[PDB]
């Protein structure tokens, strides 16, 4: 099965250096672009870096550029993140995310379990922090963007993720309308321009969690604050 | 007895083909002409679309 | 005695069918469509050139989204193209490089190919591993695989050079139905829009109409003087067109059970490799050995235009489901996308 | 002008193009040989020395990678797929010398040796193989010598005025096949006498292929 | 007379235009056709580049200076002398490289076929041709430029010393002639009855034309200047026959695209594809 295992995280001193590894098994690692995404404790998701398939293109977030280096070892199927001058702002759970890019592909479809590190721009808005829900009832979640996510090629690069308590994020909706593989049809993504809605018909116990809307129109990839569903 | 076995099968097949209902060629020609006429406007190759509607500009 | 008597009855039956067709040949399609205005001159430009195959291209097939297409070349490469951007979506290395046919499943999840290896290979395009893998190899033909077409994700029809066509259950890997009756190599097949019938053209210069579920030949169409290489159903499913090595294309009618029109020119002396219809069926596009693609008026048998953009044989062509463009594959290793402008 | 995913899709396409170029360069270096010959002509024995559709044999000899294609299992129409092998480096044709006095099993009235002549003439003069050299293996030489003493060439060749010696009988058969070459300037025929105990058959192919490669380079530059 | 000068200027321009047009097609064929990435194709491109600028830079600057008495500036004359010698010498060294490539393709056909020559190694060979071409005449033109007196003709300053001409002629003409003759002779021997005898006769004619045209176009001027410099006649009025030998050197750039690239099978297909 597809696996992404992170290692190397742990408590480090300020100004130190740490090397994170992501070992991939069960899929063609060299064919996938790879992202590092971090999540501060009791906070939302924040994109860190991207390395493309073939290592030709590398992107960094501004808050880590110059201090972090992302690399891959295709024969060993290992993704690396070399960090230097670590600050207290870097304390987060770092996730290894695979993403393949071709016409009709589903980027960000698989995430790793993540490794925790503790140290001693399009604006995506999810104003509703929490939503009280009951099983079997329809729920709608709203997302907003400062810029229009609809590109001139017809794609609207908006993504929806679900992070159940204790679990890594999972892709629900990619490019604002498409349903990810393995996701029940009750989830539906609707949007236009800068306003997007995720509709969850016949809510169930498993659907409880935090929902993130992400834009993939341009780098840096930015996440919304997140909307939490509670019973 | 290979030839005689093949002969029976070939004869039996020709019986099935000879028992079909055939419409007139004029009737068949009119149907082909009608389908082309009805769908003429939605044929981009027959009537090229404006450049705004052409994915292959 | 018995053999001589039986073969005499076959001749009597052939005369009975020929008389029956002549009885319903009251008029000609040419006479019927004389009044209608011509399509004019059809001018198409090369919008895209797909480069990357390094050998003769032998087959292409559009996906149903009218944007993705798969092409096969004898460099041992199956390529799936994004026709809008000319991006290569996939490159599938073939175990046997002698590929002669390829098919894109209507669902878009599978492609199929096969050639002189006598195998129809099914490739899964949507895997969790992120690569295209062989999902099935359909063995059972004793000759080369000449054409294949998906009915759905689980069924495919193949025509072979062993004079037979087969219907396959992809999940079990077995051919559920075998279609026999051609005395030569079956070179092509076309599915009817409802996928209940399919026509096949063989090297016995005849086209047979087969029932998929019942598994027998309903009608036999003759009139060509040489091997049939290409065949294509009319968009409403009530007719089909063939292309032969005798430099002619013929339009046969299913219900009238006979030829309706011949598409040939005195300058044309080369064989025909591929045939297709426009979305409304008014245009018949044919690929030729003389490096050209001739656009015909289907109703009036007039050469409407010429697609001249290849330096070797036009081996294959296909029209998108939305009718927006036509793709041409060639022995010069290039694919070209054509459509007109207002 | 391109979105983030559009640029990534273009980059993926670039990687595919790089891999296609490498595979094409590797393929062009290999030597492709079309293995032809009638049944019971010693063709199978040749494959073993070289170490249900088309059979491909891969072997390396003196830093040259050979790809030999066997198409004898195919019983379909030859003209529908013979053009697929247009562009092979050379064609290897196997003829059994011991079959001069034999009669074709299926026809029962056609000489077996004469059956190979019409097969050789069709392949040699084929439009798809105008510039393709032919390597001709005359097998069963040890058995051919034995049959010559019992059965002379007069049965196979009624208009033969030569003697019945081993050297003269074999040489006449070789000239009969080479005379079928209607294009003696565009292509060349390399004839070798093989046997089940011979071990120089691979060397002959290497020498013939090396000679073909040199002439191909000279013709490409326009010197010829 | 003015009438003859105008007619001569048109003929010089026609030669210059033919050199540009003849060699631009070779460049165009390389760019358009991606089936032209063999070792020979890059060498043809390098040969066409050096010859192309002969009609773009060398000849059009020469037309007014010679016929219409346009005074070359001290800056322009040194530029024109250095760039013209570089282009002419690079064309000769490209012929050596092309002949050497053909020699290897037949001397060791197996190793030539199975070798993988990347762009980096091929670019090194193309660059080394230009670098070596400059070193033969480039630095010596600059160093010897100060030797000339004011008002002298726009010719390299080392024409006064005959032994310097002998060294440059040996490096740019005599050594290339020997190597091309050696390589083409070994190409003739790579073949080892009427058809075979006829084929060898046709091959011998082709190799003789390649060596003959290069020798005829380069021997006169290379030997004319050495003898004149030996008799201290390198500077002064120039006879008609001296100027004829000067223009034979430039005519090699016109016939080079016709001999090597135009006679190659792969480049012929690219030309047909472009025109059709
Ligand atoms: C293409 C060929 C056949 C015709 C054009 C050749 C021209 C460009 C070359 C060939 C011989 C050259 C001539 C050689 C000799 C002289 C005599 C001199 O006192 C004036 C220059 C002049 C007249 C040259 C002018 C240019 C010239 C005529
Ligand atoms: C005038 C002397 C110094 C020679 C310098 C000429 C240079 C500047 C110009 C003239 C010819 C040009 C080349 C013509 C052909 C090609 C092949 C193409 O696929 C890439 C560009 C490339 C490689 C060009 C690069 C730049 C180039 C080499
Ligand atoms: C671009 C191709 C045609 C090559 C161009 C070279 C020729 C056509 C150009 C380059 C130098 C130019 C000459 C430069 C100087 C003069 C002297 C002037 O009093 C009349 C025009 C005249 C005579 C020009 C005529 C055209 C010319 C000879
Ligand atoms: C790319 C190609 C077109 C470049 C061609 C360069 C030629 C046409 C240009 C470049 C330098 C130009 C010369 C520059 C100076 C002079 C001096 C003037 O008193 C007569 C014209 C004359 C002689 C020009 C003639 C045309 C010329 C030689
Ligand atoms: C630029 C392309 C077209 C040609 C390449 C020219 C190269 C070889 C360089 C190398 C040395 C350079 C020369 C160095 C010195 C001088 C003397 C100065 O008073 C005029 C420029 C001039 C004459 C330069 C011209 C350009 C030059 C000759
Ligand atoms: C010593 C000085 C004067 C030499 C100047 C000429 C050099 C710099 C120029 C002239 C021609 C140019 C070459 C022309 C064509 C090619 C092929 C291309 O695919 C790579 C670059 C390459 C190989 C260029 C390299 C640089 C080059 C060799
Ligand atoms: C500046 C001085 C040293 C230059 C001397 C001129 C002669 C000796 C040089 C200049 C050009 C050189 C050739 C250029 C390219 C090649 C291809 C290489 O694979 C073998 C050497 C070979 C064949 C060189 C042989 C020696 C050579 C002909
Ligand atoms: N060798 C460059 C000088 C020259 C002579 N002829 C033409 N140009």
């Amino acid at each position: 099965d597809v696996q992404l295992v992170e290692s190397g995280g742990g408590l480090v001193q300020p100004g130190g250096s740490r090397k994170l590894s992501c070992s991939a098994s069960g899929f063609a690692f060299s064919s996938f672009g790879m992202h590092w995404v971090r999540q501060a404790p009791e906070k939302g998701l924040e994109w860190v870096a991207y390395i493309s398939s073939g290592s030709g293109t590398i992107y960094y977030a501004d808050t880590v550029k110059g201090r972090f280096t992302i690399s891959r070892d295709d024969p060993k199927n290992t993704l690396f993140l070399q960090m230097t001058s670590l600050r207290s702002e870097d304390t987060a759970m770092y996730y290894c995310v695979r993403s393949i890019y071709y016409y009709g592909s589903s980027p960000f479809d698989f995430w790793g379990q993540g490794t925790t590190l503790t140290v001693s721009d399009i604006v995506m808005t999810q104003a509703t922090s929490s939503v009280p829900v009951t099983p079997g009832e329809s729920v709608s979640i709203s997302c907003r963007s400062s810029k229009s996510l609809l590109h001139s090629n017809g794609n609207t690069y908006l993504y929806w993720f679900l992070q159940r308590p204790g679990q890594s994020p999972q892709l629900l909706i990619y490019r604002m309308s498409n349903l990810a593989s393995g996701v029940p049809d009750r989830f539906s993504g609707s949007g236009s321009g800068t306003a997007f809605t995720l509709t969850i018909s016949r809510l169930e116990a498993e659907d409880v969690g935090v929902y993130y809307c992400m834009q993939h129109l341009e780098y840096p990839l930015t996440f919304g604050a997140g909307t939490k569903l509670e019973l | 007895t290979a030839s005689i076995a093949q002969a029976r099968k070939l004869v039996e097949q020709l019986k099935m083909e000879a028992n079909i209902d055939r419409i007139k060629v004029s009737k068949a020609a009119a149907d082909l002409m009608a389908y082309c006429e009805a769908h003429a406007k939605e044929d981009p190759l027959l009537t090229p679309v404006p450049a705004s509607e052409n994915p292959f500009r | 005695s018995e053999l001589d008597q039986l073969r005499q009855e076959a001749e009597q039956l052939k005369n009975q069918i020929r008389d029956a067709r002549k009885a319903c040949a009251d008029a000609t399609l040419s006479q019927i469509t004389n009044n209608i205005d011509p399509v004019g001159r059809i001018q198409m430009r090369t919008r895209r050139t797909l480069r990357g195959h390094l050998a003769k291209i032998y087959a292409m097939h559009w996906g149903t989204d009218s944007r993705l297409l798969v092409s096969a070349s004898q460099d041992g490469k199956l390529i799936i193209w994004d026709s809008y951007t000319t991006n290569k979506v996939h490159a599938i290395p073939l175990r046997s490089s002698w590929v002669m046919t390829c098919a894109y499943a209507p669902s878009g999840n599978y492609v199929a190919c096969g050639g002189l290896d006598n195998i129809c290979s099914i490739y899964n395009l949507k895997t969790r591993e992120g690569n295209v893998r062989v999902s099935r190899e359909l063995a059972g033909h004793t000759g080369y695989l000449s054409c294949c077409r998906f009915l759905d994700d689980n069924q495919i029809v193949t025509s072979s050079g062993d004079t037979t066509c087969a219907l396959w259950d992809i999940e079990t890997g077995q051919q559920t139905t075998t279609f026999t009756g051609h005395t030569g190599d079956v070179m092509s097949l076309s599915l009817a829009p409802d996928t209940r019938l399919f026509v096949s053209g063989a090297c016995d210069a005849s086209a047979k109409l087969w029932d998929v579920r019942e598994g027998m030949c309903r009608q036999t169409f003759t009139g060509h003087e040489s091997d049939i290489n290409a065949i294509c159903f009319f968009p409403n499913g009530n007719a089909f067109a063939t292309g032969s090595d005798d430099a002619t294309c013929r339009l046969f009618d299913l219900r009238a059970d006979q030829e309706l029109m011949t598409y040939s020119h005195d300058n044309i002396i080369c064989g025909i490799t591929s045939v297709s219809f426009s979305k409304s069926g008014r245009l018949l596009l044919a690929g030729y050995d003389d490096f050209n693609c001739n656009v015909w008026d289907a109703l009036k048998a007039d050469r409407a235009g010429v697609l001249a953009g290849h330096d070797n044989r036009v081996s294959c062509l296909g029209v998108t489901d939305d009718g927006m463009a036509v793709a041409t594959g060639s022995w010069d290793s290039f694919l070209k996308i054509w459509n007109g402008s207002s | 002008t391109l979105s983030a995913e559009d640029k990534a899709a273009v980059e993926r396409s670039k990687m595919i193009d790089r891999n296609l170029r490498e595979d094409g360069e590797k393929a062009a270096r290999e030597v492709k040989l079309l293995l032809l010959g009638a049944g019971e002509s010693g063709k199978n024995t040749i494959v073993k020395q070289m170490k249900t559709g088309i059979v491909e044999t891969h072997f390396t000899f003196k830093d040259l990678h050979f790809k030999m294609f066997d198409v004898g299992a195919q019983r379909s129409e030859r003209k529908k797929w013979i053009h697929c092998f247009e562009g092979v480096t050379a064609i290897i044709f196997c003829v059994a010398l011991s079959d001069y006095d034999l009669v074709l099993a299926e026809d029962e009235e056609m000489n077996r040796m004469h059956a190979s002549m019409k097969l050789f003439d069709s392949i040699c003069n084929n439009k798809w193989f105008t510039d393709t050299s032919i390597i001709l293996f005359l097998n069963k030489k040890d058995l051919f010598e034995e049959k010559i003493k019992k059965s002379p060439l007069t049965i196979c060749y009624p208009e033969y005025a030569g003697s019945n010696t081993y050297e003269e009988a074999a040489a006449y058969i070789q000239c009969q096949f080479e005379d079928l070459n209607k294009r003696k300037d565009t292509k060349e025929i390399y004839t070798h006498f093989t046997c089940s105990t011979d071990t120089k058959n691979v060397q002959f192919v290497f020498d013939a292929v090396t000679d073909v490669i040199i002439k191909n380079n000279l013709k490409d530059c326009g010197l010829f | 007379s003015l009438s003859t000068r105008v007619t001569l200027a048109f003929f010089m321009s026609l030669v210059a235009f033919a050199i540009m047009l003849g060699n631009a097609l070779v460049i165009l064929a390389f760019v358009v056709d991606k089936n032209l990435r063999h070792r020979s194709s890059y060498f043809f491109l390098n040969l066409a580049i050096s010859d192309f600028f002969v009609g773009v830079i060398s000849i059009p600057l020469y037309i007014p200076h010679t016929l219409f008495e346009w005074d070359f500036g001290k800056e322009i004359c040194v530029f024109w002398l250095t760039t013209d010698y570089l282009l002419c010498t690079a064309s000769v060294y490209n012929i050596v490289l092309i002949s050497y490539d053909r020699y290897l393709s037949v001397s060791n056909a197996v190793s030539y076929r199975t070798q993988h020559t990347g762009v980096l190694k091929i670019v090194t060979l193309m660059v080394a041709v230009w670098v070596l071409a400059f070193l033969v005449n480039g630095p010596m033109i600059l160093v010897s430029e100060s030797w000339k007196d004011e008002g002298s003709e726009c010719e390299p300053g080392f024409f006064s010393e005959w032994y310097i001409l002998a060294i440059t002629s040996f490096l740019e003409f005599v050594i290339p002639v020997i190597l091309v003759a050696y390589f083409n002779m070994n190409i003739y021997w790579s073949l080892w009855e009427h058809v075979e005898l006829l084929r060898a006769r046709r091959l011998a004619k082709s190799l003789a034309i390649l060596l003959g045209v290069f020798a005829v176009c380069w021997a006169p001027y290379s030997l004319f200047t050495i003898v004149l410099s030996f008799y201290s006649s390198a500077t002064g009025p120039k006879s008609v026959w001296y100027r004829i030998a000067f223009w034979l050197q430039w005519f090699n750039s016109f016939v080079n695209p016709l001999l090597y690239p135009l006679c190659h099978k792969r480049f012929q297909k690219a030309f047909l594809k472009i025109f059709c």
